[PDB]
Parts: C-alpha cells; structure tokens; sequence
C-alpha cells in the first residue's frame, strides 16, 4: 500500500499516485497588467486616469 | 435651492458625462484596448462637468 | 438662466426665445463637431478634425 | 557578397558615428531623480514591464512558423518550370496550393485563426 | 576676512545630497575602471566626515537671522566619522553591486597608471564640465582626510540639528542602482547593514 | 581570410552562446551566430539560395521565441562577467593573429563554389539555382514533396490539437 | 576583380546613402506639406526661404536636445537598437536596380524579405528595452503585425516572380517594355500598398507607433536622437517600398526621371492614405492578412500557375 515496495529514507515521505490516473490542475489566482491612461494620454481626453 | 438671500444656497450640477462614465465599466468591460479608446468617445464626457 | 427664471417666476420675451433657441443649436453643432473630431482622433482620422 | 560585408560594416560604422555625433553634440544637463523613471502617462507605474504578458494569438504564431516553412517550399518552383517535366510541376504545384487552401480553410472553419478570448 | 570684518565663514566637509559631486563622483562610469573601483590607499588612510546639503543651507538660514554669528567660523561636518573604503562599500552595497554577482572590487589607485591619465584626459579634451567631475582637483579633494579644529564651533552652535546618512543615502542612491529593471518582490534584495563608524582611538591608532 | 574570419566568429560566439543564462542573450547570440552561419554556408555553394533560405526559416522561428520570453521568463536578471568577456577578447584576438599567420590555402574549403568548377562544365553555365533545386519537383522524389505537405497539415492539426485556444490565453500563473 | 570596380561600388553606394538620407529629410517635409494640404491648411511656410530648410531646422533640434538615460531601462541595450534599425533601412537600398552594375543581386527578393524582418526585429528590440508598459504593447503589436503581413508579402511577391521568370529585378524591366504591370497586377496593386503600409508601420497600421491608443507607441522612451534614427529608418523604409511599387508595377527603367516623378507620386500616395483613412485594430489587421490576402495570394498564385503552363506551351 506504500508508495513503493521498501521505502528508504527519502522515499517513505511520499504520497500514494491517486487510483484514477486523472489529476485535475489547480484553479491559481493571477495578478494582471495594471496599465493607467493616465492624464497625458490623448485618449483620456486631458485630464482622465483609467486604471485599467 | 435658495434661502431667499443675494446667494444661491447650493447649486448641484448634473452633469450628462458622470453616469456614462459609470456604466463606462461594464461597457467597456471584455473589449480590447483600441475599442477602449473609441467607447470613451462615444460617451461624450468632457470632464469639467463630470468633476464639477 | 431658466433655473433663476422658474425660481424668479418671470418669463423671457419671444424674440430672447428664439435667439436662445438659435444660438443653442449653434451650440448643438458645435460640440457635435467637438464630438466628431475628437472621436476621429481617437479612431485615427487625422483630416475631419481640421475640416471640421 | 564581400563587398555586401565590407559595405554592411561601413553602414553600421557610419550610424554609430552618427549616433555618437548626436550623443556628444547634445544638451549635457544633470540627470533628475524622476527624470529617468519611465513615463507610465505622468503617474507612477505599480508595475514593471517585465510583468508576465499574456499571449492570446499562440495558435496564430505556429501556424505562421509552419506556413512560414511551407513558403520555404515555394520560392524553388519558379526556375524549375523551364527545366522539368510540365506534368510532374503542375502535379506538384497545384497539389502544394490545393492543400494549403484545404489547411487554411479548414482553420478557418473551426476559427482557430481567431484569437483566443 | 581682512576686507569685511564680521562674515560668517562656514567650513564645510565634503556634501552629500541630490545633483551633488560627491555620491554621483563615485557613482558615475567614468570614476571606475572595469567594473573595479580604483582608492588612494584602497580608502583606509582616509577619513571623511561628510555633511548633508539641507543641513548647510539651514545653517545658512541660522547664521542670517542670528546677529551673534558674525565674524565667526563655523564648522560644517555630519555627526559620525567615517574611513572612506567604509564609505565606498556601503555606497556599492546602497547600489546593489556586490562583490560576487556585479563584481565590484576594490584596489589600491597608487599602483594605476592608467586612472591619472584618464583623469587627465578628461579634463583636457572636456571643453565645460569634466565628464562625471573627474580632475586632479577632485582627486586631491577626496584624498585628503577630514581634520576638524578644537574651539571652533561645529553646526550644533547654530541650532540645526544634523542628517545622518543612514537616514538620506538609502534613498539618495535609489536612480544609481543596479538591475533596476528586475520586478524584485519583498525578500530578493536584503537591505544592506549600516557602515561602521570610526572613533577617536581608532583614528589614532590608523594615523599612527 | 573572410572564411578564417567567420570560424574564429563562430567560436567566440559558440562560447557566449554555452555560458548565458538568460533567454534574451541566448537569443541576440543565435542571431549573429544564424548570421555567420548563413555567410559560411553561402561560401560552400555555388549559389546563395540556401543562406536566404536558412535566414527566412530562423528569423521566422525566433519573431515567436520572443513572444513566449515576454510570456514566460520576461523578468530574469542579467549578469555581466569581466571573465567572460576578457576570455572571449583573448580568444578572439588569438584567432584572428593565428588566421593572419596561416596559409589560406590549405584552410580553405575544398567544397566547389561557382567558380571553382571547370569552364567544361556545361551545367555550370545554366542559371544558377536551377539544377540545385529540380529533384524537388521531378520524377523520383516529388513523393517526397508529396509527404512534406501532408506532414505539414498532420503538423498544422497537432498543433491546433494540443494547444487549445478555447482554454484561454498562456502566461505565468495562469 | 578589377581595383576600379571596388572603388566604384564604394562611391555610388556612399552617395546612395546620402541622396536617400537627405531625400528621407525631405520627404518629412514633403508629408508635412501635403499633409497639411490634405486638409484645408499649409504647410510649413516661415521658416527659411519658403519652408524648404524646415527639416534642417527639425534636424539641428534633434541633434542638440538631452539624451533620455532612463531609469529602469537596459540602456546598453536600448542605445544599440535605433542604429541598427538606420543600419538595415539603408542596407536595404543596397537591392535597387541600377542598369550600371551596382550590385548584382540575383536573389533581390530574398534580400528584400530578410532585410524586412530584420528592420521589425530592431523595432521589437527598442520596444522591450526602454522598460515602459507602452513600449512593450507597441513592440508586441510590431510583433503581431509582421507575423500577419510576412506570408502574405512572400506569397504576393511570388506571384510578381512568376511573370518574370527570375530573382532578379532587373529584369522586370525587360518584362515591362510594352506596358507596366498595373494593368494585370491591380488587385495586388491594392494589395501590396495594402502590405507596403504594414511593412512601414503606416496608417490605416499603425500600431507599433500608436498616438491614441498607445503614447507614441515604441517610441515613448526615445529623444534626441535614438528617435531620430528610428524616425529616419521608418522614413527611408517608406521610400524604399515606394521604390518597389514604382518597380514592379510602374516601369522598371532607371534612366528616364519619369521614374522618379513616380517614386515622388508613390511617396505622395503613402502620405495620402494616411491622411484619409482611419486606422485599424490589429485583431482585424490579423484578421485580414490571414484570412482574406493569403487566401487570395495562394488563388491568384494558381491562376499565375495556370497561365504560366498555358503560356509556355505556346512559346
Ligand atoms: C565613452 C563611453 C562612456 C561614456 C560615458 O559614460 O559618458 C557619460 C556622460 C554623461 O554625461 P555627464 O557627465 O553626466 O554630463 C556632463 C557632461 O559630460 C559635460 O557637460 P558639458 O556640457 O560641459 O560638456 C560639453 C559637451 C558638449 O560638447 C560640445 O558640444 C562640443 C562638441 C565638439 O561635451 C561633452 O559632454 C563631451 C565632451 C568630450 C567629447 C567630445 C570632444 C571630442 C573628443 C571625442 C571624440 O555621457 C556623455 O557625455 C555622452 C557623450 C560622450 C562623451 C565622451
Ligand atoms: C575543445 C574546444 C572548445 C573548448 C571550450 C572550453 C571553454 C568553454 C567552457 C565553458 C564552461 C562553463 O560553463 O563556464 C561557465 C563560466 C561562468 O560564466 P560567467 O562568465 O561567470 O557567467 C556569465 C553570465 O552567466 C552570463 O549571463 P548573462 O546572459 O546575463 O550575460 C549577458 C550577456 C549578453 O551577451 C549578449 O547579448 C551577446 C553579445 C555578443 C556580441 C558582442 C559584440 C561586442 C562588440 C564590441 O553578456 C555576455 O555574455 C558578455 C558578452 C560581452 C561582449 C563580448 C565581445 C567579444 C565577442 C564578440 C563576438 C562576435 C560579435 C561581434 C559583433 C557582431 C555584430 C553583428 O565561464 C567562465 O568562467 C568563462 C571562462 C573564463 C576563463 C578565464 C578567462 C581569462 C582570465 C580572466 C581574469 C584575468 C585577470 C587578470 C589580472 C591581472 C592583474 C593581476
Ligand atoms: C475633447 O477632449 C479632449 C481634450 O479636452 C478638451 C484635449 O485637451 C485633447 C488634447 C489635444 C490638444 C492639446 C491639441 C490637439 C492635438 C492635435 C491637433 C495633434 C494632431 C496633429 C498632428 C499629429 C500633426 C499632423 C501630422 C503630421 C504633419 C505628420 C508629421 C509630424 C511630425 C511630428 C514629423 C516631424 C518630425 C521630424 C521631421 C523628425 C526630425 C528628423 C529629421 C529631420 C532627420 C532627417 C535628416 C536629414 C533630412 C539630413 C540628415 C543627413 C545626414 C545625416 C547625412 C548628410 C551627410 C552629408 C555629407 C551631406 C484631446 C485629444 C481630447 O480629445
Ligand atoms: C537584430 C538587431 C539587434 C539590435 C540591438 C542590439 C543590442 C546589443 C546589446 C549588446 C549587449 C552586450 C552586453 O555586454 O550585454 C550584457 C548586458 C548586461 O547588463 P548590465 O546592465 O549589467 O550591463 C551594464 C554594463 N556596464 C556596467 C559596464 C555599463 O546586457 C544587456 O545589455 C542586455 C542585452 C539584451 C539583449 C536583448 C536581445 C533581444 C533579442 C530578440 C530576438 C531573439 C529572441
Ligand atoms: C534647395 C535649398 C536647400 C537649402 C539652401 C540653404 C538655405 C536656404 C537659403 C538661405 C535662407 C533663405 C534666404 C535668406 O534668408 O535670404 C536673406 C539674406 C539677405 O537678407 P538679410 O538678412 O541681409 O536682410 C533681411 C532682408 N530685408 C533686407 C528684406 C530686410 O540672403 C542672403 O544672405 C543670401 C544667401 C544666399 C542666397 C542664394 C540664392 C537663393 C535663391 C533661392 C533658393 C531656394
Ligand atoms: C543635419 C544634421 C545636423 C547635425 C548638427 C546640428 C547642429 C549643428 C549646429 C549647432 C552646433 C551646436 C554645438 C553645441 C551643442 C551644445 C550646446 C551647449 O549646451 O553647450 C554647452 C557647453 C558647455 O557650456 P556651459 O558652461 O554652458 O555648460 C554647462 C552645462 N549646462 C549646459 C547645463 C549649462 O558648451 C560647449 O561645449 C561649447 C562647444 C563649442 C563648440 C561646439 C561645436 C562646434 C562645431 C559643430
Ligand atoms: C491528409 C491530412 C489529414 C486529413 C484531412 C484533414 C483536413 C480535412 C478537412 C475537410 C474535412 C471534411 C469533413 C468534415 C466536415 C465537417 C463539417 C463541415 O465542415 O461542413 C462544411 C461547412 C458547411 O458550411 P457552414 O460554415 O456550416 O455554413 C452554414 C450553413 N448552414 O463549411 C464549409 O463548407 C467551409 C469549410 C469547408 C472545409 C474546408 C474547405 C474544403
Ligand atoms: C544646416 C542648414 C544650413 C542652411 C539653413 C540655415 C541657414 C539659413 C537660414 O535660414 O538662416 C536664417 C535666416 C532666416 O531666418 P528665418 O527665421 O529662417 O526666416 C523667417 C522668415 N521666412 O537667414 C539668414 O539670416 C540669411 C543669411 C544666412 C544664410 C546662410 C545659408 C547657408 C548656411
Ligand atoms: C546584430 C546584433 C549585434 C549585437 C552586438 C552589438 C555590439 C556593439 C558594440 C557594443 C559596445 C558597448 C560599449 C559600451 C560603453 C558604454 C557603457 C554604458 O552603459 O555607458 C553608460 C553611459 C551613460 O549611461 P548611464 O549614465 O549609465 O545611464 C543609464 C542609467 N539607467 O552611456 C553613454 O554615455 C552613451 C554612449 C556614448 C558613447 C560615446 C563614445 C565617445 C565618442 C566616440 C567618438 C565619436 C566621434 C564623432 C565624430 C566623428 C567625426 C569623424
Ligand atoms: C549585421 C548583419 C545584419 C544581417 C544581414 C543579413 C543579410 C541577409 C542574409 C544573408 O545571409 O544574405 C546572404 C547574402 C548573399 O549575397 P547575395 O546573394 O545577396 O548577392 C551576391 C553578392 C556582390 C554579387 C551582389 O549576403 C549578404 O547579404 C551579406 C551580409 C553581410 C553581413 C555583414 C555582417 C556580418
Ligand atoms: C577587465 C579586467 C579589469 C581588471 C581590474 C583590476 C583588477 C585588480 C585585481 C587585483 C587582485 C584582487
Ligand atoms: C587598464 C588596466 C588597469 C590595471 C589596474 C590594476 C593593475 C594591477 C597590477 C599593478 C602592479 C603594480
């Protein structure tokens, strides 16, 4: 039921693979770009920031 | 509104432009950054007004 | 002017309503040049700015 | 292609020159603090640019590389008309484009030519 | 002082601040060679007590609306004595150069021939401002040791108080910096430890 | 002496190439290495096609490379090396004496160019990428030709398979 | 080799760099003249005689303002990257037809489309090394933008290729004897100004040097002179597709000034779609060049095939 036959020092602080052999990835948060059109942009029109 | 002196009491100024650029998030929302650029011209919103 | 007006309860002449209603179509088409020019900087074209 | 070297070296020669003229040429003043930050429209960036970009034309880039290695295959064929058999070019030419139209056709159906959104 | 008799002259050190002379001296390209940085005696001999701009200038302003300061000298030092090789190794441990990944060393100037000439150099063919203030003159500025003089009056007569550089310098070579454009988080960089600051007996004992 | 001149190129930026650490070094050094090695395949041809070809292929392969550096790994730390390059100058000068010193003769390539060949050769006379190129589209290996484009559609479908544009965009932590 | 001929190809190849130098000069004055006439108002008229030295006026300002040392930048990266872009602007005028042997490029395509790739590599160099947000989305436009317009480009030149027979350039002018190639060519007429303006990074694309949507694009790190050299490459660009467009579509021949009437008409053409068309996104810039002009490249490249057999059985 171990990891392996005969575990070592190193090897017996393994886990058990899961029986379905599917391992879903994880969900991880990400952190986007944030890029301001700040008030010099001819777009924001002068006097406008958008922290997009 | 007036309390009936030489002053005006208070004088709010609604401007057109402050709602559209409220829903300026959830339009502008899932497009790209060029159709970012035209949506804030199409709200008309000098920001005189909008900041009052 | 119509906020003092309606505060005042007086009433404007015809001849002051309709250079009030000449001059703020002038106006109209004014921003809506304002409107154009800035969206076509905005999009990219340069020429209907100026001709406008 | 010598002479393209030595020419090639004197072009880089002559814009480093130039680039040297302007550097040496220009106003000396004394470098600000927030002179050198970079520009970030006038506020302060909260950012590097050195943040992950995020690539959303991934299956357009190796499908440019492979039709990129497929115009590799072309540019042969415009000498090899004169001096093979016609059958076995025409067989060759045709087949080549009718499959590229096939593959870029196909993509096109399944809109994985458009960008990933 | 002969010619108008009540001026208030200060004696400043060596100042220290923004668009100064002293840190973008050793901060600039110009002063080190191979990314080595060259020292009069690798910066042990000499002992440096530098002065923080503001600190001047409110001294200054002190010895203007004070009528008692005049004709008097005022000496102008920083609160702490520090040796130069100390100076220089704090600065390149401010500007994230270290010893091993920018590979900043320190080497005796007095057995290279080749800086002198470079400074001369850049001196002659310089037709304003020499390129990063380097010139004999500032040479001998550096190299000398900072002496102050006993019953003179220091800056804490004038009422200022003084900047410790452990206070400025941190963000005074904050642009000088190397690997700025590395996106580093909170713990990529450890902050550098402060100087050691020299005493009078190890001073007397270093000039022995 | 060009020849000469490309080896002792070759091998200086073979040896930056095996020390960098970061994608963009890796990068600029296979740029002026593909450079170099177009130039010195060029010599061994009769015709220039080849070089050309090679250019277009690795300036079409490493204009995605740098999309997948700004992708993953944009932000790694550069790090100069006085060792490096005093090894690389040394080495670069020691070459170029030890190539002024040599007979150009006897380490020059015995590939035939254009003008190598005899003035009997009536194939030399033809255009110049003509017989180069015909085995392409003749007789016994256009099947060859044949299985290149549909290795490149099973290529193109691969590729639309195992990168899945309906998952979302790539970057790190994503 | 004769000493002479080295000599020679030196001195027109040095004055070919120059002439092209002053020529990219007064062709920013050419666009800020026509430009200006596009819409109702001048050009540039008090300065000089009658506006003639205003590139010399924006040539000494360029050539005296600070150098930018930026702060978060690799600057020994980013001061390199503008003269290599100069350097392969004006090595790409080295592939122009000359009917004297002033070099003789059998594979002038192939020249022309390694030197086309490598100008954007110097554009998406200076992009990522000024270490500015707007910097990076204008490089990685430059980047989407040469992998939209590159196939394209190859296959359409294919297709010019093949009336011809050969690489070489000159001998479009052989082919062009009787009557000019826009007759047969206009929808890749249409086409290849279509591409030429997204080889040079002009309007209606324009995305690797945005004014509305990014700030200046690439170039909002660059003043003084790295911004001089990158304006000067993309000009002399401009120029040399201009060239190419009078090449293969217009007469060939180098001897007549009518040519060069037309490469100044071709210029003004370029200045003109600019100053009417708006600009694009290059989501449908890509798009288009993947979707629309390959698929008609790779058609037209049949029918070229088509009637090349029909024509070579004939002969
Ligand atoms: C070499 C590689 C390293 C260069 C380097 O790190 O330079 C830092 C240095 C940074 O400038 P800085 O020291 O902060 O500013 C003070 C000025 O140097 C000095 O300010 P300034 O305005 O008084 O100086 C006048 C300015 C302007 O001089 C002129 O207009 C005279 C032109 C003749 O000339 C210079 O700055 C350079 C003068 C020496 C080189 C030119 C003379 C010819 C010999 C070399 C060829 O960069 C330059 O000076 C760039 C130009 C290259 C100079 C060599
Ligand atoms: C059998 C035959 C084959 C045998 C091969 C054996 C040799 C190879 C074994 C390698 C083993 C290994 O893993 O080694 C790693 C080991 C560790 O590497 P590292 O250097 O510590 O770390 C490198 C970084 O990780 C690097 O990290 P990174 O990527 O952040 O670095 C940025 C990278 C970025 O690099 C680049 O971007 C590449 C730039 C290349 C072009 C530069 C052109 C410059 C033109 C001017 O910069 C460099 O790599 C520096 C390049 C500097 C420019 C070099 C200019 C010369 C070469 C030019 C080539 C041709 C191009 C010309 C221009 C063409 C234009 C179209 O390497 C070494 O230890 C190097 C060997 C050193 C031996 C001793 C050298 C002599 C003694 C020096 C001290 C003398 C003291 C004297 C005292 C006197 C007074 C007492
Ligand atoms: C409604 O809300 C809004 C607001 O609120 C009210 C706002 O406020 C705003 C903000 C708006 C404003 C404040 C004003 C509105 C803005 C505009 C109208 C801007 C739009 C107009 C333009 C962009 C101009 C039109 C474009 C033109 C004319 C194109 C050309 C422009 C240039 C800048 C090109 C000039 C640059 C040059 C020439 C570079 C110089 C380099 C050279 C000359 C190098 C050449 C060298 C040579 C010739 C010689 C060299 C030779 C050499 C080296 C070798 C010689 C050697 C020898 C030996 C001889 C907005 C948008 C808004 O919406
Ligand atoms: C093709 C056209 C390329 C045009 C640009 C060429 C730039 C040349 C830079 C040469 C740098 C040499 C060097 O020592 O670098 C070490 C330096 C080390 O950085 P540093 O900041 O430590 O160096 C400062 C050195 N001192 C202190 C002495 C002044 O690294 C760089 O300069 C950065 C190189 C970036 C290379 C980017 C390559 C992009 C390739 C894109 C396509 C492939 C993907
Ligand atoms: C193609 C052109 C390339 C560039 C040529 C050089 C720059 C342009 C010419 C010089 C500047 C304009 C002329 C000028 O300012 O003249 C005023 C000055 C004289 O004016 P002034 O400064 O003595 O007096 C002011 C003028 N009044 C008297 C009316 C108040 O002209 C000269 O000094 C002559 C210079 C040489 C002119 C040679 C002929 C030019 C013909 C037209 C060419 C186009
Ligand atoms: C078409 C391409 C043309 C390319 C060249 C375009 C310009 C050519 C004509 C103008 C030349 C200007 C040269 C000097 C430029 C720098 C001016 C400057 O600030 O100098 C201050 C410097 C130093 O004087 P300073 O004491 O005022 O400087 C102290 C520092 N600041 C600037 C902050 C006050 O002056 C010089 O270096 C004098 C140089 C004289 C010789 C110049 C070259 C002549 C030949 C060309
Ligand atoms: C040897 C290599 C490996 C093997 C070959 C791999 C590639 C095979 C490509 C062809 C596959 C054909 C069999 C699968 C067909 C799937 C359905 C399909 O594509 O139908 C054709 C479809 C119909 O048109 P549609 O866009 O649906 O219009 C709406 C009308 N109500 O759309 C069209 O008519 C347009 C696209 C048709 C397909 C491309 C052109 C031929
Ligand atoms: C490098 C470029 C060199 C040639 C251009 C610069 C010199 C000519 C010039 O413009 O001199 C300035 C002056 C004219 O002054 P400006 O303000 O341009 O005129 C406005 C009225 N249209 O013109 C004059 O003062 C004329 C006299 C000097 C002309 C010198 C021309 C050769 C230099
Ligand atoms: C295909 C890919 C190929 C890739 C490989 C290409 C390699 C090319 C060769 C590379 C050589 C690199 C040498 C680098 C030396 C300078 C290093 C440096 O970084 O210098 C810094 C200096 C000022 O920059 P700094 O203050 O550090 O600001 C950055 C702060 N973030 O920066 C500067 O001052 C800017 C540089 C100025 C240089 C001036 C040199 C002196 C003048 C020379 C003579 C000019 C003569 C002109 C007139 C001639 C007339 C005939
Ligand atoms: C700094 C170099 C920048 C990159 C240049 C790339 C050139 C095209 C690629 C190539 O291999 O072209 C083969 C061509 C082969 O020449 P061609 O076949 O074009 O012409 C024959 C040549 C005298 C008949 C026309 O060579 C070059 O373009 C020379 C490049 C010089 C590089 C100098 C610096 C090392
Ligand atoms: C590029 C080589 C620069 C060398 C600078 C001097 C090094 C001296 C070392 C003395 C022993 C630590
Ligand atoms: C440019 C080279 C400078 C070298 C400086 C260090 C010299 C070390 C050896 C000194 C022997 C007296």
């Amino acid at each position: 039921s171990g990891p392996v036959m005969y575990p070592d020092e190193v090897t017996s602080l393994w886990t058990v693979p899961p029986w379905n052999s599917k391992v879903t990835p994880v969900e991880k948060s990400v952190r986007n770009l944030t890029l301001n059109f700040g008030p010099q942009h001819p777009a924001a029109h002068g006097v406008l920031r958008l922290v997009l | 509104i007036s309390d009936g002196s030489s002053r005006p009491y208070r004088c709010k100024i609604k401007a057109p432009g402050f709602a559209h650029l409220a829903a300026l998030e959830k339009i502008g929302k899932q497009h790209m950054l060029a159709d970012v650029v035209a949506i804030i011209g199409t709200l008309d919103v000098v920001f005189g007004e909008i900041d009052r | 002017s119509l906020a003092v007006e309606k505060l005042l309860n007086i009433d404007v002449p015809l001849r002051a309503k309709y250079i009030r209603t000449l001059f703020a179509e002038i106006t109209r088409i004014l921003n809506h040049i304002m409107a154009v020019g800035t969206h076509a900087l905005d999009v990219g074209a340069l020429t209907p700015f100026f001709w406008l | 292609m010598f002479s393209i070297i030595f020419i090639a070296l004197l072009i880089l020669l002559i814009t480093t020159i130039v680039m040297f003229l302007a550097s040496i040429l220009s106003k000396k003043a004394l470098i600000d603090r927030e002179k050198s930050s970079p520009f970030e429209c006038g506020f302060d960036p909260k950012s590097s640019s050195r943040l992950p970009f995020s690539l959303r034309f991934f299956l357009i880039t190796i499908i440019f590389l492979i039709f990129d290695v497929e115009i590799a295959l072309i540019l042969p064929m415009i000498i090899i008309m004169k001096y093979s058999n016609i059958m076995i070019w025409t067989i060759t030419s045709i087949i080549f484009i009718l499959i590229l139209l096939i593959g870029l056709y196909h993509e096109w159906n399944q809109g994985m030519l458009n960008w990933s959104n | 002082r002969d010619a108008f008799p009540n001026a208030t002259i200060i004696r400043p050190a060596d100042i220290y601040g923004s668009e100064d002379r002293f840190l973008r001296y050793y901060a600039h390209i110009w002063r080190r060679q191979f990314r080595s940085m060259p020292l009069w005696h690798k910066g042990e001999k000499t002992v440096k007590q530098p002065v923080y701009v503001s600190d001047v200038a409110q001294a200054i302003i002190n010895a203007a609306k004070d009528p008692d300061s005049a004709g008097r000298i005022y000496q102008a030092v920083g609160p702490k004595r520090y040796q130069l090789s100390e100076l220089v190794d704090w600065f390149h441990r401010l500007m994230r150069k270290d010893q091993k990944r920018w590979g900043y060393m320190r080497y005796d100037m007095r057995w290279d021939p080749t800086f002198l000439l470079k400074a001369k150099l850049n001196s002659f063919i310089c037709p304003g401002t020499p390129i990063g203030g380097l010139h004999p003159a500032r040479i001998e500025r550096e190299a000398v040791t900072d002496k102050v003089l006993t019953g003179v009056p220091t800056l804490e007569d004038l009422g200022v108080t003084l900047t410790t550089m452990e206070q400025q310098v941190p963000w005074e070579l904050r642009p000088y910096r190397a690997a700025l454009y590395y996106d580093a988080e909170l713990g990529e960089f450890e902050t550098p430890s402060p100087p050691k600051c020299i005493e009078a007996r190890d001073e007397l004992r270093l000039f022995a | 002496m060009i020849q000469l001149m490309l080896y002792s190129l070759i091998i200086t930026t073979s040896i930056i190439f095996l020390n960098m650490i970061h994608p963009l070094a890796l990068g600029l050094t296979l740029l002026i290495q593909t450079i170099f090695v177009c130039l010195l395949t060029g010599l061994m041809t009769k015709s220039f096609w080849y070089s050309y070809i090679l250019f277009l292929i690795f300036l079409g392969g490493m204009l995605v490379l740098f999309i997948y550096v700004t992708s993953l790994a944009s932000n790694e730390m550069f790090n100069l090396s006085m060792k490096l390059t005093l090894f690389s100058s040394l080495i670069l000068i020691f070459m170029l004496i030890l190539s002024f010193i040599m007979d150009k003769t006897s380490s020059s390539l015995f590939l035939m160019n254009n003008d190598m060949q005899s003035i009997i050769n009536m194939n030399s006379y033809f255009m110049e990428n003509s017989l180069s190129l015909n085995k392409l589209y003749n007789f016994p290996t256009n099947f060859i030709t044949i299985l290149l484009m549909n290795y490149l559609l099973i290529t193109l479908i691969v590729i639309v398979k195992i990168t899945k544009l309906f998952k979302g965009p790539i970057r790190m932590m994503s | 080799m004769f000493y002479m001929e080295f000599i020679l190809s030196l001195i027109g190849s040095l004055l070919l760099i120059i002439c092209v130098l002053v020529s990219v000069a007064f062709l920013t004055l050419l666009e800020r003249k026509v430009l200006g006439y596009i819409q109702i108002r001048k050009g540039p008229n008090k300065v000089g005689l009658m506006g003639i030295p205003q590139p010399f006026c924006d040539a000494i300002k360029l050539f005296t303002k600070e150098q930018t040392y930026p702060l978060l930048s690799n600057y020994l990266s980013y001061y390199i990257s503008p003269i290599f872009s100069l350097f392969l602007s004006l090595f790409v005028w080295m592939c122009m037809p000359f009917f004297v042997k002033l070099y003789s490029f059998n594979l002038g395509g192939l020249f022309f489309l390694c030197c086309t790739s490598l100008g954007v590599y110097t554009v998406m160099v200076a992009g990522w090394s000024s270490n500015s947000n707007y910097a990076l989305l204008g490089g990685l436009r430059a980047v989407a933008q040469t992998i939209s317009y590159e196939v394209s480009l190859a296959l359409i030149l294919l297709s010019f290729i093949f009336l011809i027979g050969s690489y070489n350039m000159i001998y479009f002018f052989f082919y062009q004897v009787y009557m000019w190639f826009l007759i047969i060519l206009f929808p890749m007429a249409l086409v290849w100004v279509s591409i030429s303006l997204a080889e040079t990074n002009r309007t209606p694309f324009d995305f690797a040097e945005g004014e509305s949507e990014l700030v200046s694009g690439f170039n909002v790190e660059y003043s003084s002179g790295g911004f001089a050299l990158i304006f000067m490459a993309e000009y002399a660009s401009i120029l040399f597709m201009s060239m190419l467009f009078c090449v293969i579509f217009l007469g060939c021949d180098v001897f007549n000034l009518l040519f060069y009437m037309k490469l100044t008409f071709i210029s003004f053409v370029f200045i003109w779609v600019r100053g009417t068309l708006p600009r694009f996104r290059y989501d449908k810039l890509m798009y288009l060049a993947w979707k629309c002009f390959l698929s008609f490249s790779l058609n037209y490249l049949l029918f070229f095939i088509g009637f090349k057999i029909l024509l070579f059985s004939l002969l």
